[PDB]
């Protein structure tokens, strides 16, 4: 119901320091199960997740092999950009895509994604139909002509719709242990006095997946979206994740607030008070 | 075209002094992904410290989390040492147990 | 798994 896999490749240039590294890391909904890094000794994709791990010998190969050849083709695409935007030799660049598949609860495709960005800003993107491109600048179509010419689009939304999906219903199947069982958030408010006139209450969301919920504060009822601080969703580093929403409070009016909380691994929305 | 990171210094559990628990400095919604992330005990550097693969968010930013594993108490001072290209100077951000 | 297709920009 609404799972997805993702590529994500990145490239840095290093002028006078040899070859740009390649790195790429693999994710399953939130949870990353591969990474491959150019510079290793023995460049080999590797496991990061143990429902991978069952894979085989020609398994490995194979994506180790992939990213060998990317490593080197985006070499060639950096020194092309490069060339595109009239740029010295001297300045390190980036060249960063993401790509895969989002499948729907019938198992199939619903969404297939293939972006590429130049130096932090978007430069071409295959569009929603799987057969047209969005090119961000007169340098993104000199690409999209050599993509065109190439068929491109073609052969992406061919994996996009095949095997890309298959895949991911795979790794879901022999994941299912982790990837198909939300782990909702253990909720907490806590209370700290700023002085005599008021207090901080923070409400706590701690080791839930996946990453996505909703923290809101609530004065008899309605909202403070303006009053609240609401920190950026952060791993805990075992692969779960951690959130906090707080609010300036009168002292003595704590009894006006609670807090809201939506997660899919809950049965129910939480509300919680100090 | 650069940007600059958004830091967290947090705990992996919640701190119990005497626990023994894991250390976390989140970078993240930075341009370039070149970046230099030390965490410290008492102003001093922690070696074997360990972070994530780089990875990047939907509008291309990079994120990435530093950790170790650590022992809190109630005088022991922890924080997050950052550098990047976006920085004129270090940026220092303190641990506390109550965010 | 990783798409096999390979295209210079």
């Amino acid at each position: 119901g609404s799972h997805s896999m993702r590529y994500f490749y990145t490239s840095v240039s290093r002028p006078g320091r040899g070859e740009p590294r390649f790195i790429s890391v693999g994710y399953v909904d939130d949870t990353q199960f591969v990474r491959f890094d150019s510079d290793a000794a023995s460049p080999r994709e590797e496991p990061r997740a143990p429902w991978i791990e069952q894979e085989g010998p020609e398994y490995w190969d194979r994506n180790t092999q992939i990213c060998k050849t990317n490593t080197q083709t985006d070499r060639e695409s950096l020194r092309n950009l490069r060339g595109y935007y009239n740029q010295s030799e001297a300045g390190s660049h980036t060249l960063q895509r993401m790509y895969g598949c989002d499948v729907g609860p019938d198992g199939r495709l619903l969404r297939g994604h293939n972006q590429f960005a130049y130096d932090g800003k978007d430069y071409i993107a295959l569009n929603e139909d799987l057969s047209s491109w969005t090119a961000a600048d007169t340098a993104a179509q000199i690409t999209q002509r050599k993509w065109e010419a190439a068929r491109v689009a073609e052969q992406l939304r061919t994996y996009l719709e095949g095997t890309c999906v298959e895949w991911l219903r795979r790794y879901l199947e022999n994941g299912k242990e982790t990837l198909q069982r939300a782990d909702p958030p253990k909720t907490h408010v806590t209370h700290h006095p700023i002085s005599d006139h008021e207090a901080t209450l923070r409400c706590w969301a701690l080791g839930f997946y996946p990453a996505e919920i909703t923290l809101t504060w609530q004065r008899d009822g309605e909202d403070q979206t303006q009053d609240t601080e609401l920190v950026e969703t952060r791993p805990a580093g075992d692969r779960t994740f951690q959130k906090w929403a707080a609010v300036v409070v009168p002292s003595g009016e704590e009894q006006r607030y609670t807090c809201h909380v939506q997660h899919e691994g809950l049965p129910k929305p939480l509300t919680l008070r100090w | 075209i650069q940007r600059t990171p958004k830091i967290q210094v947090y705990s992996r559990h919640p701190a119990e002094n005497g626990k023994s628990n894991f250390l976390n400095c989140y970078v993240s919604g930075f341009h370039p992904s070149d970046i230099e992330v030390d965490l410290l005990k008492n102003g001093e550097r922690i070696e074997k410290v360990e972070h994530s693969d780089l990875s990047f968010s939907k509008d291309w930013s990079f994120y990435l989390l530093y950790y170790t594993e650590f022992t809190p108490t109630e005088k022991d001072e922890y924080a997050c040492r950052v550098n990047h290209v976006t920085l004129s100077q270090p940026k220092i951000v303190k641990w506390d147990r109550d965010m | 798994s990783h798409v096999a297709v390979e295209n210079a920009l």
